[PDB]
This record gives C-alpha cells, structure tokens and sequence, in this order.
C-alpha cells in the first residue's frame, strides 16, 4: 500500500529556485532509500540524487553538484528536492522514487505521479488564432501562447472523427504554436459552417474562428 | 560515468508477437542492470532487476537475459498493454544512468500519406510573419521525409515539425511541418512547395501553390 | 618477487591436492608455509629424491640467489607490521645421535638462517612432548596440540612440522551493532543459521568466469596498511559447485583477480569464521610425484646423512585461521552476501605471496 504524493506543477524564472515535495505512506520511512528522477520533454530518464533519511546526508550526480539539495524531515515523513541556478535546459517532469531493498541505492519499485517544472523567461501571452482554408482538409493555427496546456476543439465536440490535434512545438522565441487539423468531404466544402474552438485557462481566452474556402 | 545504449530507438510488432530489445554498457556492470516500462504521462514501472530476476506482480511474458556487457528484455506474447516505451537502468557504480528508450509501437501494413498545402492567412501575412504548414495525413510508418522548397531552392533551418501519438482506431500517424518566415520575404517570393518522401510513395509527392 | 610467486604457484598446487580430497569439508592451508618448509628439506635430499622435490616446485634452493632472495621474503614479510597477528614456524627434527654429513650445519645456518632440530626418538613421549612444544612456543600457544605426532615411534628418524596462526586486523571494521545472524546455504541444498557480519564500503572487486563458462566473483579486503588482505571468490549461481573454482586455480589466475579489479561501492554481508586445519601432507605431495621421500630405501637424503637408511616418518601442516569483525554513513547501489561456500586467499601484495588459502564449507 506504498504511495509518493508529490506537490503541484511550478512555472518558474531562469532565476532561481525550485522546491518539490514527496509525501510517502506507508512503511518504514527512515531505512530506505528515496531518489530524485528527470525526465525532459520527449526525452529519457535522468537520476539527480537520493537520500536515505536516517543518514542526514544525500547522494549526488556530479553534473549537478553546487545547484541541487535533497533533504528529509524524518518527522514529516517527506523528503525534499531543491534545484538553484534554473535555466530552459531544467524543463522537465520530476519523478520521486523509492527504493524495494533496505540502505540501498540503487533500482526503484515505488514512484510518484511527477511534477513538472517549466523554465521560462515568458509573460504569459494568449493565443493568436490563424486558420488554414481549402475528401478535402482544413486547419486551425494557435499561435504564441504561454503557458501549456490549450485545449482545442471542433464544432463544439460535434465533430471527433477525422481530427487531429498536434503537440505543441516551441519556438525560439519562447512562446507556443499548435496547430489543429480536420479531413472532411470536399462535397461538404462550402455548404456547411467549421468553427475552431481554442480555450486557454491560464490568460482565460476564449477564441471560435470560421474557416471557409477563400 | 557508463553509458547505456539502447537498440532499436523505435521498435514496431503485432500482438502475439516475440519482442527482444537490447541494451548496451560502456563498461562491465555485473548482473546490476534493470529494466523499467513507461506510458505516455506515466510513471516508469520496474518489470525487471538482476538482469533477470521479475518484479513482483509482473507478468510470466517477461524476460531478461545477459550476454557479456550486453542485457536484453524480452516479451514472448506481445499484449494490448506492452504497447509502451522501455528504458535500461544500471545499479553497478554511481551516477546511475538510464538508457535513450524503445518505444513498442503497433505493426500496421503501409499506408501513403495525403498532403495538403496551407498558405497563411492574409491576416497574419500582414502582422509581419508567415507560416505556411505542410500536413501529412494518416500514414504508415513514422518515417517520413518532408523537404521545403522556395522557388525550387531547398530551405533548413526555418522549419519545425510535428508528430501524433500512434491512433487508438487506425493506428496511424500525422505530420505537421511549419515554414516560419517574415511577410517580406514571403512577398519576394513565388512558388511554395513540400516534397514528401515516404515507404508509401512509389515517387516523392509534392504539393505547390503560387503566391 | 619471482621466488615468492614460484613458491606460492607450489604452495597452491599442494592446496588442491589437500581441497580435491576433503571436497565438502572446512579447509584452511598455507601455501607459503609448505613452500618454505620443502625448500629447506631440498637441503637435506640428494639424488632422484632431490630432483623430484626441485622439478615439482619449479626452483633449485642451491641456485643463486635464491636462498638470498627467500630470507629477504621472510624478513618482508615479517615485522614489523604484524602487530602479533601472524605467528610461523618451521621445523625439521632428526635423530640426536645421528651422524650428519661434514659441513652440512654451517651450511644450513648459512641459507635459512636456523638449524635442523636434533631430538632422541627413542624416548617417544619425551620426542613427541618437544614437537608439540615447540609448536606451542612459537605459535604462542593459539594452535592446540598436533595429531599426527601419534606417528612417532622408536624408528622414526626425520619429523617434518609446518605451523601458522593468523588472526588480522581489518582497515575497516565491521561493526558489531551490524553482525546479524543469517541463513547459509551449504552445498548439500541445507541452510544453517550462522552470525554474519556486515559493512557498506568501496570494495576492490572484479568478475571472471569459468571454463565452463560460469561467472564467479573476488572481492578483496584490505587489512591495516595495506600489507595484507583477503580476497573472497565464489561463484555468483548456486547451482554452481565451489569445486569448479578449485579445480582452476593457480598463482597467476590470483594475480590477474588483482589486475582486473575497480573499486566499486558496496554493501558486504560476509560471515564470521575460525577454521583450524591438521593436514598430513603424505598423499598431497604423492600425488605430485614427491613419492621417494616416504619410501623405505628409495628415499635419498645422503646430504644431510648417511649413516642409515633415512626417510620421511612425519609430515605435517597445521593452520588456525580467525575471521571477525577487528583483529583486536556510505551510499551503495548493490549488496553482496556471501551465504554460500566461498574461497578465501591471504595475500600479501608487495610481493604476491599466498600466505593462506581455503574453503570454508559451513562457517
């Protein structure tokens, strides 16, 4: 009945400081061993440091030494990572993991969900929307938004079939852009409304564009 | 520092199927070596430690093997639910290093792909920048090659490119190539095209529009 | 350094002859010890009993320098470091009335430097008393009284004895808070419940594999100033029999064991071991072709007498090992336990001498 609950997802300078939590219940919290692993976006795995809470002190990755502290409040039951000195190359999900095996580090069978820590350097702009006019398709551009996530839809959730929704790409310039797809018949063309629907929560914009072939 | 290499970077199979993905030391680290799986905005899952040895409550499909500095995870039944990536871990000496992964992807029979040319809006022409997107539509496999070209000259370096997750109904995939140019040097300029080079594709396709 | 691998590749030789024949018994030899003690009866032999001790060994005592270079070895290996954990001794006792050959003494003392030890055989249990008591007094008293004396008779006229206690101090201790008992797993398939003791450090360890192409693992552990140490070999799978080890080992393989190591961090489960070991060496040195010196007339040792038919009528070897926590935090990512039967070797490295080597069965 192990768990890592961690704390919630950060957005943060390329100042500066970055402080994740990792709740663990329930078992033996002073004997054995929890680690701090990353994970950048579409990237592989990457071990930073652990800490076996009876010892004080914690172990770490020579890459990252003079930047990272990783703690544990024995009483609390939490143990604690801290990242200084961020920059864009720090984006990444932070996973807490725990060790099966007593004073070892080594292999983990237990992780938490993940906290994700963006590194920008950006304001936090709303979207501009573009469309993109004409078996035919038609698109929808979402243009340099900050910051992820934007959920995007057509027709209201009228329309699911034959539409795809690319990940989002980011651009040199620090910002986001999206762009959103839909194959439908060309008989169709000009004979029946598409409307686009882009939400962004985090600046609360809320923008429907009409797509027609011009 | 010992480096784990991954073999294959992507690995496609049908369910039922016999799957052997390799991992690679720079150096001996014993039997200290386990395996992990991931799914998309997941936590990694430990199947396998002591290159052999299976994690409890994993699967019988599950295999681990070591052939000198050499491990490899095998699944003899491929599942539904194996369609993840896969990642190499080493216990021997610090740091501890994970390998570059192999995602497990669903075997489908060759599908050409639909391209589509989308000049940018005159809205956004006139707000200084231009984007002209390129769209693939519905292919097999992932491997495409999509190549811009200005007036028959090639462009690099002014592109960015995207790719969907493998389909939950089809099992197919989608590319998104956006030319990003300011209005100036999109009104020089005539001719717009994308070369789509693809398995499907018995001759590269493209699309052009004169603008 | 060229005698004291010669002597330890000898001395390792002797020792699988002695592990071939207990096979699942607890075992403790010195290969140094055996070396030491035949290149001084090397002196005393002449003829086919003298080339077959020479061929076996792979030296000529006689041959310069090598008895130079041997009491170098001792003198190495002796002090001032050995804080009273090592205790040897080397006995040749003939018959007191015995008329030894003109210049044989001074030639003795000149080469070793001691003297062959004259005792009247026809007092049995006064001859027997002085064996063991000359045992006792060098060993101080930490080795218990000799079976094999129980040979001696009034026609016995040449006694060989070889005895060494060894007790070390370790660089790192293991903690006491930390020795805990645990399961061993004995090569019958049985487990016994045996104290083990256990620390986590950066150990010199190294992996090499059979012929039969299975995997075992040396794990050296380094005592106080890293003059000596102790390396622990056996094979990673269960399954496996210690004996495959055995049956492969020499002076060069321990060698490239030390070459071919990195110090790695670990944690180390090791169990806690007192082996003492009587061994005649009759049939271990039979048994490579050493077969002259216990037989009646056959044996020649006209250097050192001539005055009647002489041969060996007692030769013996008896070692008391002791292993524990002191002769008198840290991060590792994998543990080591050895809960099954493992080989030990005490070298001593500046030199590449085997001081000790066995098998330990069931601790």
């Amino acid at each position: 009945q192990v768990q890592l609950v961690q704390s919630g997802a950060e957005v943060k300078k390329p100042g500066s400081s970055v402080k994740v939590s990792c709740k663990a219940s329930g078992g033996t919290f002073s004997s054995y061993a929890i680690s701090w692993v990353r994970q950048a976006p579409g990237q592989g795995l990457e071990w930073m440091g652990g800490i076996i809470p009876t010892f004080g002190t914690a172990n770490y990755a020579q890459k990252f030494q003079g930047r990272v502290t990783i703690t544990a409040d024995e009483s609390t039951s939490t143990a604690y990572m801290e990242l200084s000195s961020l920059r864009s190359e720090d984006t990444a999900v932070y996973y807490c993991a725990r060790e099966r095996r007593q004073w070892l580090e080594g292999h983990f069978d237990y992780w938490g969900r993940g906290t994700l820590v963006t590194v920008s350097s950006a304001s936090t702009k709303g979207p501009s929307v573009f469309p993109l006019a004409p078996t035919a398709a038609l698109g929808c551009l979402v243009k340099d938004y900050f910051p992820q996530p934007v959920t995007v839809s057509w027709n209201s959730g009228a329309l699911t079939s034959g539409v795809h929704t690319f990940p989002a790409v980011l651009q040199s310039s620090g910002l986001y852009s999206l762009s959103s797809v839909v194959t439908v018949p060309s008989s169709s063309l000009g004979t029946q409304t598409y409307i686009c629907n882009v939400n962004h929560k985090p600046s609360n914009t809320k923008v429907d564009k009409k797509v027609e072939p011009k | 520092d010992i480096q784990m290499t991954q073999s294959p970077s992507t690995l496609s199979a049908s369910v039922g199927d016999r799957v052997t993905i390799t991992c690679r030391a720079s150096e001996g680290i014993y039997h200290n070596l386990a395996w992990y799986q991931q799914k998309p905005g997941k936590a990694p899952k430990l199947l396998i430690y002591k290159a052999s040895s299976l994690a409890s409550g994993v699967p019988s499909r599950f295999s681990g093997s070591r052939s000198g500095t050499e491990f490899t995870l095998t699944i003899s039944s491929l599942q539904p639910d194996d369609f993840a990536t896969y990642y190499c871990q080493q216990y021997s000496n610090y740091p501890l290093t994970f390998g570059g992964g192999t995602k497990v992807e669903i075997k489908r029979t060759v599908a050409a792909p639909s391209v589509f040319i989308f000049p940018p809006s005159d809205e956004q022409l006139k707000s200084g920048t231009a984007s002209v997107v390129c769209l693939l539509n519905n292919f097999y496999p992932r491997e495409a090659k999509v190549q811009w070209k200005v007036d028959n000259a090639l462009q690099s370096g002014n592109s960015q490119e995207s790719v969907t997750e493998q389909d939950s109904k089809d099992s197919t995939y989608s590319l998104s190539s956006t030319l990003t140019l300011s209005k100036a040097d999109y009104e020089k300029h005539k001719v717009y095209a994308c070369e789509v080079t693809h398995q499907g594709l018995s001759s590269p396709v493209t699309k052009s529009f004169n603008r | 350094s060229y005698v004291a691998h010669l002597a330890s590749d000898f001395g390792v030789r002797v020792f699988q002859q002695v592990a071939q024949a207990s096979k699942d018994r607890n075992v403790v030899f010195s290969p140094y010890g055996v070396a030491s003690v035949l290149a001084m009866l090397q002196l005393t032999t002449g003829g086919e009993t003298q080339q077959q001790i020479q061929a076996a060994m792979g030296f000529k005592i006689d041959d310069k320098g090598m008895a130079p270079a041997l009491r170098h070895l001792y003198k190495e290996l002796m002090g001032p470091w050995n804080k009273d954990e090592i205790s040897t001794t080397d006995a040749i006792f003939v018959q007191r009335d015995l008329k030894l050959v003109q210049g044989f003494m001074p030639h003795f003392f000149r080469l070793f430097r001691s003297t062959v030890k004259q005792v009247d055989f026809s007092e049995v249990e006064r001859a027997r008393f002085i064996i063991n008591d000359w045992v006792k007094t060098h060993t101080k008293g930490m080795i218990s009284h000799l079976l094999g004396t129980g040979a001696v008779d009034q026609l016995t006229r040449l006694v060989l004895v070889n005895a060494l206690y060894f007790n070390g101090q370790w660089k790192t201790p293991f903690p006491d808070s930390s020795t805990h008992r645990r399961l061993f797993h004995k090569s019958d398939g049985s487990t016994v419940s045996v104290p083990m003791m256990a620390q986590t450090n950066k150990f010199n360890y190294t992996e090499f594999t059979t012929p039969d192409g299975h995997y075992y693992d040396i794990l050296e552990l380094p005592y106080h100033g890293d003059t000596l140490s102790m390396f622990i070999a056996a094979p990673y799978e269960k399954e496996v029999p210690l004996s495959a080890l055995t049956n492969i080992l020499s002076a060069q393989l321990i060698s490239h064991w030390k070459g071919n190591m990195t110090r790695l961090p670990r944690l180390l489960v090791l169990p806690k071991f007192s082996l003492e070991t009587e061994v005649d060496l009759r049939k271990p040195l039979e048994n490579l072709g050493m077969t002259d010196m216990f037989r009646q007339f056959q044996a020649d040792f006209t250097s050192l007498s001539d005055q009647e038919p002489l041969h060996v009528a007692l030769a013996l070897q008896k070692v008391k090992i002791e292993v524990n926590e002191s002769g008198t935090a840290r991060m590792a990512p994998e543990e080591i336990i050895i809960d099954r039967p493992f080989l030990f070797v005490v070298r001593h490295n500046p030199t590449g001498t085997v001081l000790f080597m066995g098998q330990v069965m069931e601790p």
